[PDB]
C-alpha cells in the first residue's frame, strides 16, 4: 500500500471510541453483536444514539446485508444507519443510529408482569406502522427474515416521539421459533413475503393479549413441540386450507407425528376469546387474515394496511403513545 | 433487493459521476500513463475480475459488481494507492458477500487468484501472485470505507432483459445484446450513465448489427436520445480500441509505466 495514502486516510479516519461515550452503557447483546446507549464526546449534540458492534471480526455476510440494505433504506419506520466506524486495528464493525429509548420486546414484558400483579389505539398505531414499514421494504423486494418484538423498535420523547422503527437487516442466509411460519417449520427452502407477514401476526396477538400465541418450550429445520403448539391455538390445517401442505419436505414426518383428532376444538376464535378479544372485531378477521397457515392464502402489507380495521375508530397515530405520559421505564444496562 | 429504487439510491445519488470530475481526478495517474494506456490498463483489470470470476464459478452480477468496485476505486484513487493486483480479488470477495452468493474461502479465494494469474495472464505477470487472505482483508477495509459503504450496485443486465421482452426479440437479440453489456464494462460508462441507458444503448448496437428496424419501438421511449447517442458512441470507439490493441503484446509495459505505492519510511 501507498505510505502517504495510508498515513492521510489514518488521519482522517474517525474513530468510534473517540467519537462516543458507551462503556459500560450496554442495552443489548445477541447474535447481531452489541448494542450501547452512547453519547457525543464534542458535546454539540445532548442527543442518545444507538451504536451497534457487529458480531465477529470482517465484513460478515450478515455485516454485509446490514450495511449494504441500511445504506439504501429511507422510510420512517425503518431505523436510519447514521454512520460507519470500520475499526482497522481489531477488524471491528460499528454501526451509529438514532436510539429508541424503546422497543416491543420491554413493552410488551411490562404489560405482562403488570397482569401479574394501553391507550385507545396504541396497539393499532404499532400494527398500522410495522406493517407500513414491512411493506417498504416489501416494495424494495427486502425480507426481514427474523421479525420478532425485540427488533421492533419505539422512539421516546424527542421530535420522533412513539415511532415504530424496524431493526436488523443483517439475517442474512445462502432456539425460540415462535414467530416462525409454519411453513419454515416444515423444511420450506426459502425466505418470502409471507414469512415476514406470519410474523407480523404472531405479533398482533401478542399484542392484543401480552403472552406470545405461539409460547413453546426450549438445527434440524422441523420442530415439533412448536408445531404442536401452533396447532394447539390454529387448529390442524385441513386438506383444503393449504393444499400444498403435501409438497412440504417435512410433510410425511407430519403425518406420522400428529393427528387432525387432537386439535379438534383448535380454533384461533376460541384462543382470543379465552383472551377476551371478540371474534367479531374488525381486529379478530385482520389478525386471522395474517395468521394464514398456507402462505400463499396470506395476506400481504398493503392488503393490511388497506383493511377497515385502520378506518374503525379510533384511527391510527403517528405517536403510538398519542401524547399520553410513557409508563415505560426507560432501557436498563448489561454488565460484559 | 432494491430493484426500482434506482432514482432513490447510493449508485445514482453519489456513483453517477460528472465526466469532467472524473477526468480531472485522473491527471494525477496521467503523468504516467497516456489517456490510451490508462485504458488499456482499465480494459486489463476488467478482463482479470472477469477471468476470476468465472474461476471462482460466481454469477455475471457478481462480477459486473466487483468490476463497478474496482472502477469506482480507482475513478477517485490513484493507481498506486493500492495494489490493482490486490485490489481486482478483493472487490470480487465483497461483490460475492453482498449479491449473497458466500464468502470465498482463504484457500479457495488466494488460489483462483494464483492461478487465474499464472495461467491466463502470464504475458502481463511473471511472478506468482504475491498476496495472502490477511492483505486481501486488509484491502477490504479500506475498498468498503472508500466507498462510503456503497455496495447496491445497478447494472444494464435487468433493464435489457425488460427491454427486449418488450420488443419480443429475445431469442433474436438477447444474446449479441447480453454481450455488448458486457463489453461495455471495458469504459467508463458504468460511471456516467443510469444501468437502464446503457441497456438501451446496447439493445441499439445490437439491432443495428442483425438488421432489425426498431425505429418506431426506440422513437416510443421516452429517453433523451442524444444520451443514447453519447453511449452508442463510447460502444462503437471500444470496437475500434479492441481492433487496435493487443493486451498480450502491450500490458507487460502499460503495467511497468504505471505508478507504483511510496513505500514507508526506512
Ligand atoms: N441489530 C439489532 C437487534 C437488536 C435487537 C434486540 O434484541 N433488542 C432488545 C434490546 C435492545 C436492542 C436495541 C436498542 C436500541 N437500538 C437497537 N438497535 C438500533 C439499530 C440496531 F442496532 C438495533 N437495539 C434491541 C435485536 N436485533
Amino acid at each position: 500500500m501507498d505510505y502517504d495514502f495510508k498515513v492521510k486516510l489514518s488521519s482522517e479516519r474517525e474513530r468510534v471510541e473517540d467519537l462516543f461515550e458507551y462503556e459500560g452503557c450496554k442495552v443489548g447483546r445477541g447474535t447481531y453483536g452489541h448494542v450501547y446507549k452512547a453519547k457525543r464526546k464534542d458535546g454539540k449534540d445532548d442527543k442518545d444514539y444507538a451504536l451497534k458492534q457487529i458480531e465477529g471480526t470482517g465484513i460478515s455476510m450478515s455485516a454485509c446485508r446490514e450495511i449494504a440494505l441500511l445504506r439504501e433504506l429511507k422510510h420512517p419506520n425503518v431505523i436510519s444507519l447514521q454512520k460507519v466506524f470500520l475499526s482497522h486495528a481489531d477488524r471491528k464493525v460499528w454501526l451509529l443510529f438514532d436510539y429508541a429509548e424503546h422497543d416491543l420486546w420491554h413493552i410488551i414484558k411490562f404489560h405482562r408482569a403488570s397482569k401479574a400483579n394501553l391507550p385507545r389505539g396504541m396497539v393499532k398505531s404499532l400494527l398500522y406502522q410495522i406493517l407500513d414499514g414491512i411493506h417498504y421494504l416489501h416494495a424494495n423486494w427486502v425480507l426481514h427474515r427474523d421479525l420478532k418484538p425485540a427488533n421492533i423498535l419505539v422512539m421516546g420523547e424527542g421530535p420522533e416521539r412513539g415511532r415504530v422503527k424496524i431493526a436488523d437487516m443483517g439475517f442474512a442466509r445462502l432456539v425460540t421459533f415462535w414467530y416462525r411460519a409454519p411453513e419454515l417449520l416444515l423444511g420450506a427452502r426459502h425466505y418470502t413475503k409471507a414469512i415476514d407477514i406470519w410474523a407480523i401476526g404472531c405479533i398482533f396477538a401478542e399484542l392484543l393479549t401480552s403472552e406470545p400465541i405461539f409460547h413453546c418450550r426450549q438445527s434440524n429445520p422441523y420442530h415439533h413441540d412448536q408445531l404442536d403448539r401452533i396447532f394447539n391455538v390454529m387448529g390442524f390445517p385441513a386438506d383444503k386450507d393449504w393444499e400444498d401442505i403435501k409438497k412440504m419436505p417435512e410433510h410425511s414426518t407430519l403425518m406420522k407425528d400428529f393427528r387432525r383428532n387432537t386439535y379438534t376444538n383448535c380454533s384461533l376464535i376460541k384462543y382470543m376469546e379465552k383472551h377476551k378479544v371478540k371474534p367479531d372485531s374488525k381486529a379478530f378477521h385482520l389478525l386471522q387474515k395474517l395468521l394464514t397457515m398456507d402462505p400463499i392464502k396470506r395476506i400481504t402489507s398493503e392488503q393490511a394496511m388497506q383493511d377497515p380495521y385502520f378506518l374503525e375508530d379510533p384511527l391510527p397515530t403517528s405517536d403510538v403513545f398519542a401524547g399520553c405520559q410513557i409508563p415505560y421505564p426507560k432501557r436498563e444496562f448489561l454488565t460484559e | 433487493a432494491m430493484a426500482g429504487n434506482f432514482w432513490q439510491s447510493s449508485h445514482y445519488l453519489q456513483w453517477i459521476l460528472d465526466k469532467q470530475d472524473l477526468l480531472k481526478e485522473r491527471q494525477k495517474d496521467l503523468k504516467f500513463l497516456s489517456e490510451e494506456e490508462y485504458w488499456k490498463l482499465q480494459i486489463f483489470f476488467t478482463n482479470v475480475i472477469q477471468a476470476l470470476g468465472e474461476h471462482l464459478k460466481l454469477r455475471q452480477q457478481v462480477i459486473a459488481t466487483a468490476t463497478v468496485y474496482f472502477k469506482r476505486f480507482y475513478a477517485r484513487y490513484s493507481l498506486k494507492s493500492i495494489d490493482p493486483v490486490l485490489m481486482a480479488p478483493t472487490c470480487v470477495f465483497l461483490a460475492s458477500k453482498v449479491e449473497e452468493f458466500g464468502v470465498v474461502s482463504n484457500t479457495r479465494l488466494i488460489a483462483a487468484a494464483t492461478s487465474v494469474l499464472k495461467t491466463r495472464f502470464s504475458y502481463a505477470f511473471p511472478k506468482e501472485f504475491p498476496y495472502r487472505m490477511n492483505h486481501i482483508l486488509e484491502c477490504e477495509f479500506y475498498l468498503l470505507e472508500l466507498m462510503d459503504c456503497c455496495l447496491i450496485v445497478y447494472h444494464p443486465y435487468r433493464p435489457l432483459l425488460q427491454y427486449v421482452q418488450d420488443m419480443g426479440q429475445e431469442d433474436m437479440l438477447l444474446p449479441l445484446a447480453w454481450r455488448i453489456v458486457n463489453d461495455t464494462y471495458r469504459t467508463d460508462l458504468c460511471l456516467l450513465y443510469p444501468p437502464f441507458m446503457i441497456a438501451l444503448a446496447c439493445l441499439h448496437v445490437a439491432c443495428v448489427v442483425q438488421q432489425k428496424d426498431a425505429r418506431q419501438w426506440f422513437a416510443e421511449l421516452s429517453v433523451d436520445m442524444e444520451k443514447i447517442l453519447e453511449i452508442i458512441r463510447v460502444i462503437l470507439k471500444l470496437y475500434e480500441q479492441w481492433k487496435n490493441f493487443d493486451e498480450r503484446k502491450e500490458m507487460a509495459t502499460i503495467l511497468s509505466k504505471m505508478p507504483k505505492p511510496k513505500p514507508p519510511p526506512n
